[PDB]
């Protein structure tokens, strides 16, 4: 049904398939400590990755996919979705990032986890490289949905979804006023960024699943499960 | 068993 | 500049000709093989290639215009995708083995003889077996090639220009080869769209190498420390 | 740095 779909129909089907942007817990005391600032982020991340599945569900040929194989994509690519989500939110509000609408970070506060303010630095240069592109949000749904099929592929119905997906992005760009040059182009620098997502992706993950950072908070089960994925091996 | 499972059952 | 004034003709010409040589290993078909004496083989083989790599990467368009400090972070960056993208490109024309040398031909049954190495193995010999269905031009792989040399590390405007300009030559090649403009976008989106993978790859091949990790060289030891 | 002279020559 994914390939059978067209490119407005695919747009619309991803734009409505949006998971909501979720709140951090009230009562601010902006976190200065680690113990406070890992406790509101896997307490937000825990709570995104149930809608994150289930948008998932809702994404145009993932549902077609087998149990096992669905598992194995989210489990590849749940931490590349929610920073693109998080880039994505932090759009217009350069320098700082939107992990939620009551929770406005600086790099600043990146300092407290000891570590993490690398990974800061390079989540708020790809927001800051999405915001000076005009990223759209028809393609960021497109470019979100690409990033759960492709970063566990490695089948040939993945791949035709994943060219189904292209073709919807190519069709955006040429309805915005772009020649084919700069529809190449723009094609080519948005998916070079998700090189940089999967990079985050992977420097967070060694950390998120190391010893120091797994005791500092009492991670939830199925957050512990998620890592416990890609802690094969280090 | 995984808790992944469950969810994506539903 | 001049990276910006050639042509995509002159782009590939350019880029084929800065193709490093396929280096050598020191392996003896008599021998073991081993854990300590494989990750020998193959740490001996990187260090040699990573000079080759050097001098490969001042003769990739637009690089040299960059400033010594951030050449340094680029290579520092992308060295290890850059030795694993060739490592597949080698591989392609031999499928269920990895060409790390002419003279070491491996399969995933040998890769296990290191301990946590046969994972990234079945990542590399994916990758080689996805640029056979594909049948990658070597035009292409040297395009994609300078691709991840330039943007690995990237996160400014010129690299970007050349970037572009990589790109154009890429649609260039497949509009040459009478692919109609829906296939160019296509291809070019699947060609990126591995370069996630061979990221992935370096990252969790590269913590592999700086944890316990038989004796690295000193260069090699740097572009460790570099990820660490 | 043997990686920033070896870019040096
Ligand atoms: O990659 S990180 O910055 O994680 C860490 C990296 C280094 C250290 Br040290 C500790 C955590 C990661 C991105 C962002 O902040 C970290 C993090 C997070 C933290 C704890 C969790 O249980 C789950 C997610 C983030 C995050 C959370 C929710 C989002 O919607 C988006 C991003
Ligand atoms: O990503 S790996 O497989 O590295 C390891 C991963 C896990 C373990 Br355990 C040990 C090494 C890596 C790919 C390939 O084999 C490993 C490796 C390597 C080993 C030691 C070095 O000092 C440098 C490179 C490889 C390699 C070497 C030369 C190439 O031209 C291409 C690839």
């Amino acid at each position: 049904l994914a390939l059978s779909l067209t490119a407005d129909q695919m747009v619309s089907a991803l734009l409505d398939a949006e998971p909501p942007i979720l709140y951090s817990e009230y009562d601010p005391t902006r976190p200065f400590s680690e113990a406070s600032m890992m406790g509101l982020l896997t307490n937000l991340a825990d709570r995104e990755l149930v809608h994150m599945i289930n948008w998932a569900k809702r994404v145009p040929g993932f549902v077609d996919l087998t149990l096992h194989d669905q598992v194995h994509l989210l489990e590849c690519a749940w931490l590349e979705i929610l920073m693109i989500g998080l880039v994505w939110r932090s759009m217009e509000h350069p320098g700082k990032l939107l992990f939620a609408p009551n929770l406005l970070l600086d790099r600043n506060q990146g300092k407290c986890v000891e570590g993490m303010v690398e990974i800061f630095d390079m989540l708020l240069a790809t927001s800051s490289r999405f915001r000076m592109m005009n990223l759209q949000g028809e393609e960021f749904v497109c470019l979100k949905s690409i990033i759960l099929l492709n970063s566990g592929v490695y089948k040939d119905h993945i791949h035709r979804v994943l060219d189904k997906i292209t073709d919807t992005l190519i069709h955006l760009m040429a309805k915005a006023g772009l020649t084919l040059q700069q529809q190449h182009q723009r094609l080519a620098q948005l998916l070079l960024i998700l090189s940089h997502i999967r990079h985050m992706s992977n420097k967070g993950m060694e950390h998120l699943y190391s010893m120091k950072c797994k005791n500092v908070v009492p991670l939830s089960d199925l957050l512990l499960e998620m890592l416990d994925a890609h802690r094969l091996h280090a | 068993h995984k808790i992944l499972h469950r969810l994506l059952q539903d």
